[PDB]
RNA sequence: GCCUAACUUCUCGCUCAUGAGACCCCAUAAAAGGUGUUGGUUGAUAUUGACAGCAAUCAACUAGCCCUGAAAAUGGAUGGCGCUUAAGCGAGAGACCUAUACUCC
RNA sequence: GUGGCAGCCAAGCGUCCAUAGCGACGUUGCUUUUUGAUCCUUCGAUGUCGGCUCUUCCUAUCAUUGCGAAGCAGAAUUCGCC
């Protein structure tokens, strides 16, 4: 069944603008600007008023209609990124071996050492627009921060999956660095 | 129904099989066909389908002597040429003489860089439902062994820049021609009456 | 190691569901396997806990 | 992105089929494909047509769901839809093509002569402008 | 029927056909990738295989059993007199490869 | 087997009765509404159903009258409800479907086409129990209900237009969007 | 649709398959499954505001298409190319092509 | 049919626990590297066992690469996927 019309709207708080057209959005706020392309979906996106963006679909099937809220949530994430940003805190857990985490290449690469005592050095590059920092106060804590949630979470996932155990049971060899918290930069 | 010249067809945004069938019919009917930008032709369905189909095609080689087996061309132009060949009685003299009238190119050779190309609306990819993936023969050729994707891309970029400059000049001259007709109005008013009365403006 | 870190690691390593047809590591609160090989089998078992 | 919509009262132009080249008013929508239209003042009977054969114009009448032939006719002549449509390039092109298709051999000769003279004069003026 | 006992095939099929070389001179089928930063230099030279000898050299290879020990090694002498530059040619990329 | 050939099946009223015999000098008169391509098929299906329902077959009966029924007002749109019984490859089922049309015959033709499309059911495996006109608020199918809105509006998003009497090739650009 | 004479003809649906499907005999496929999607049956809750989170919903069934079940040896077969609001599946409509068949000479 | 291989329901084994790994009573398939049944081709002849030698192909995967699950704390071992 092809529903005649189905739409959703996103409302923008004060201080941020979107200026959408041709299915590419250009959200801008205090923390810069994020541009996202949504041309893989054949919906109609337009400005209705001053701070409302409407995403609409004519004659869509279940699978196409499922994407309206997806796009709206993506735009909401852009708003959050430009207002308060994104910050992922990850904790290192080990039984015996301290996981030594450092930054090199102009603070653009994360190096993991001593993970389970292996002499190999694990190198993870950081996506553009994302930064990293070790906590000097809270030990064993690494923070990856940025505007774009997609890239921030991709960097966090890269770091988390970089540390994996092999040939030993993960039910009790729990060593590794895990994403413990997902929050915003500005205290909410 | 024969065309005096060769038919120059811009391959961009055309469905492979539909364009191939139309071109094969024209070749059999006696025309010469030149297809430009064969790397811009598209095939319906996700990329994996086409990639696996071409891999299975690659697997077809003579066990005794692969130099005899099927010849798997990787260039987009040769891919389109073989697709058209499949739609012709190429094992007969008729089919051979028809196929020898086809020229398929990647990009726009300097010979045709200064001519107007055609499209077949019945073969455009925009007949597909918008929610339907499609692959590009350029990407398929690159992933199956074509070695000149970047060279063609650079040459096409230079061509597009030159064409944009030419079109800016042409826009200027067209505005000038409109102004010239406006100025000529007093002299041509006698003839414009007949033109408009017979409905031509 | 500290119990909160134990729990954090177990949340990713042990607290998951295993499909009984393809052994796919699946989310705990799941109803069907996400893998096409088993045809989205609806019968699953918890990942074997430390006994 | 979409300005003209299939709505009750929308004036459509029959692009192909039975009554090709005429205008009618949407009086009902049966489903996503079929629409009941009635162009009483444009010589179109109350019928059901596939949207594939129709083209949306810029005129919308203030009609009622399933408005009868009388009401749709009253609205048509009240809005003067036909004059306004004839004002548009849409109708001007159609009239020009209608005149074109019926030209005689003598008229074709006259058109050729006048057109080539006009082109020559316009080329002279274009050369003048290009020199400056 | 399968062969009773397995054994690798004789010879490398990627070096076939075992035919006389088309030319007496070796054809350079590929050149080192060009780096614009490095100083201008040539990438090849011609010589003649004069013969073989053997040499004694002191080996510096930490962790090896012959570290800091002398070893005898066979070597080949290639006589390479200076080469005269007689011409310059250039290649332009085209949709079918480089072209002189 | 029976096939619903012809666009817009015709509608007939068929009245018949068993041929009177000595033991039954007066026989009941039976009447049915049958949608069929022509009146020969109408009579055939009439006898099919009457033989199913009462102990009488074409040999022992006769057709008092066969007439065609024409839509009273084909200038108005109605919602039609269709109760049908049909056989799948495995079992027998009863369905209630809804359509929107200006003619009951058109609605029944739509029903045949829809069953063919959605359940691969042929005309010989379908019996039309009943066809009626349903009010707007008595409808119970979303596809039909969504069109009971006086403010209904929608564009034509992606219009692919077919050239009819011209050459296959052109220099014109193709536009699928019309605002 | 092209091989191939005859429409990329007309109307309504369904189908996305990491090699889908494609026409009597005919050139293999089953039990059992899918919270993929599309229709139906039955029983409940819900505006005395139904399920989730600190305005329709829930449950069991049913049958169309698609998917899993589905492993063989030279490289290979809806006949091939290809085809995805199809050039596939089902119901239909106009016209058209074509026998040593029918009519006439 | 027989031979070989793979599935479905679970009565039970598995210290407790049908499904880690198995799985009776039943039951659905696949294959032609077994042996049978037939007698279609060959009796104006297709040289009939095994081994040696040499290619290529298929996997229902023993090993190796990448992984998932264990009645996976590790030499080790088992099941499963590409």
């Amino acid at each position: 069944m092809k529903l005649i019309e189905s739409n959703d709207t996103v409302v923008f708080p004060e201080g941020v603008t979107f200026t959408v057209k041709n299915r590419i959005v250009h959200v801008t706020g205090p923390r810069g600007t994020i541009r996202k392309d949504f041309r893989h979906l054949h919906m109609e996106m337009e400005r209705i008023g001053k701070s409302t963006l409407r995403v609409r679909k004519w004659f869509g099937v279940r699978k196409e209609l499922a994407a309206i809220r997806t796009v709206c949530s993506h735009i909401k994430n852009m708003i959050k990124g430009v207002t308060v940003g994104f910050r992922y805190k990850m904790r290192s857990v080990y039984a015996h071996f301290p996981i030594n985490v450092t930054l090199q290449d102009g603070n653009r690469t994360v190096e993991i050492r001593n993970f389970l005592g292996e002499k190999i050095v694990r190198r993870v590059p950081l996506p553009e627009g994302v930064i990293a920092t070790i906590s000097t106060a809270q030990k064993d804590e690494i923070v990856v921060e940025g505007n774009d949630v997609q890239f921030v979470s991709q960097a966090a996932a890269r770091i988390q999956q970089s540390t994996a155990v092999k040939e030993k049971d993960i039910r009790k060899f729990l060593d590794g660095i895990y994403v413990s918290e997902k929050t915003t930069i500005v205290p909410t | 129904g024969l065309s005096n010249r060769a038919i120059i067809i811009d391959g961009k945004n055309h469905l492979l099989g539909r364009l191939a069938s139309i071109v094969a019919k024209k070749l059999l009917q006696g025309d010469k066909v030149v297809v430009l930008r064969a790397e811009e032709i598209v095939i319906s369905g996700n990329f994996h389908r086409s990639k696996l189909k071409y891999m299975s095609f690659l697997r077809k080689r003579c066990n005794i002597n692969p130099a005899r087996g099927a010849f798997h061309y990787r260039a987009p132009g040769k891919i389109f040429w073989r697709t058209v060949r499949g739609m012709l009685p190429h094992k007969t003299n008729r089919g051979n003489e028809a196929l020898k009238n086809l020229r398929a190119y990647e990009g726009v050779p300097a010979k045709y860089q200064k001519t107007k190309s055609l499209h077949a609306p019945s073969a455009s990819r925009f007949r597909l439902q918008p929610r339907r993936k499609f692959c590009v023969v350029g990407r398929l050729s690159h992933e199956v062994g074509w070695q000149f994707q970047d060279v063609v891309a650079k040459l096409e970029a230079k061509r597009k820049v030159k064409g944009a400059a030419y079109f800016e000049q042409k826009k200027k001259m067209d505005k000038l021609a409109v102004q010239a007709k406006k100025n000529a109005a007093p002299k041509i008013a006698q003839y414009q009456k007949i033109i408009e009365a017979l409905g031509y403006n | 190691i500290e119990p909160s870190l134990r729990q954090l690691a177990q949340k990713y390593n042990c607290d998951k569901q295993i499909c009984r047809k393809c052994y796919a590591r699946l989310p705990p609160r799941a109803s069907n396997c996400r893998k096409k090989k088993c045809g989205h089998s609806s019968e699953l078992r918890i990942k074997k806990k430390l006994k | 992105v979409f300005n003209r919509v299939v709505q009750i009262g929308r004036v459509v132009f029959i692009a192909s089929g039975k009554d090709q080249g005429k205008l009618a008013a949407i009086v009902n929508v049966i489903d996503g494909n079929r629409v009941q239209i009635d162009g009483p003042s444009s010589d179109v009977t109350r019928t059901v047509r596939n949207l594939k054969d129709l083209q949306l114009t810029k005129f919308v009448l203030k009609l009622r769901v399933g408005q009868r032939t009388k009401g749709v006719k009253a609205a048509f002549d009240a809005a003067k839809v036909t004059e306004n449509f004839q004002k548009t390039q849409w109708a001007k092109k159609i009239a020009q093509r209608a005149i074109r298709a019926k030209l005689t051999d003598f008229e074709r000769y006259k058109l050729m002569k006048a057109k080539q003279m006009r082109n020559r004069i316009v080329r002279v003026e274009l050369a003048k402008l290009k020199k400056a | 029927s399968h062969r009773k006992f397995s054994a690798p095939r004789h010879g490398h099929m990627g070096f076939t056909p075992k035919k006389r070389s088309r030319t007496y001179r070796g054809r350079i089928k590929a050149f080192p990738k060009d780096d614009k930063s490095k100083p201008i230099h040539l990438t090849a030279f011609l010589g003649y295989k004069a013969g073989m000898t053997h040499i004694v050299r002191d080996v510096d290879k930490p962790g090896s059993k012959v570290n800091k020990k002398e070893v005898v090694e066979a070597v080949t002498i290639v006589e390479t007199p200076p080469m005269v530059i007689a011409g310059v040619t250039g290649y332009v990329d085209t949709p079918q490869g480089p072209r002189a | 087997p029976t096939k619903a050939l012809g666009e817009t099946l015709n509608e007939y009223v068929v009245v018949g009765r068993k041929i009177p015999t000595e033991k039954e000098p007066v026989t009941p008169i039976w009447k049915m509404q049958i949608f069929a391509t022509n009146h020969v098929i109408a009579k055939s299906r009439f006898w099919y159903f009457v033989s199913m329902l009462r102990r009488v077959k074409k040999a022992n009966g006769e057709i008092l009258s066969i007439k065609q029924v024409f839509e009273k007002n084909p200038g108005t749109v109605k919602n039609y409800g269709v109760w049908l019984k049909y056989d799948s490859r495995t079992g027998h089922h009863n369905m209630y479907r809804e359509y929107r049309d200006t003619t009951v015959a058109g609605a029944v033709t739509q029903c045949y086409r829809d069953m063919g499309a959605r359940h691969r059911a042929q005309a010989d495996r379908i019996h039309i129990l009943k066809v009626q006109t349903v009010k707007a608020e008595d409808t119970k199918r979303a596809g039909i209900k969504m069109f009971h809105d006086a403010k209904i509006r929608f564009p034509l998003p992606h219009r692919v237009t077919k050239r009819k009497n011209l050459s296959v090739f052109t220099t014109a650009r193709q536009n699928t969007h019309f605002a």
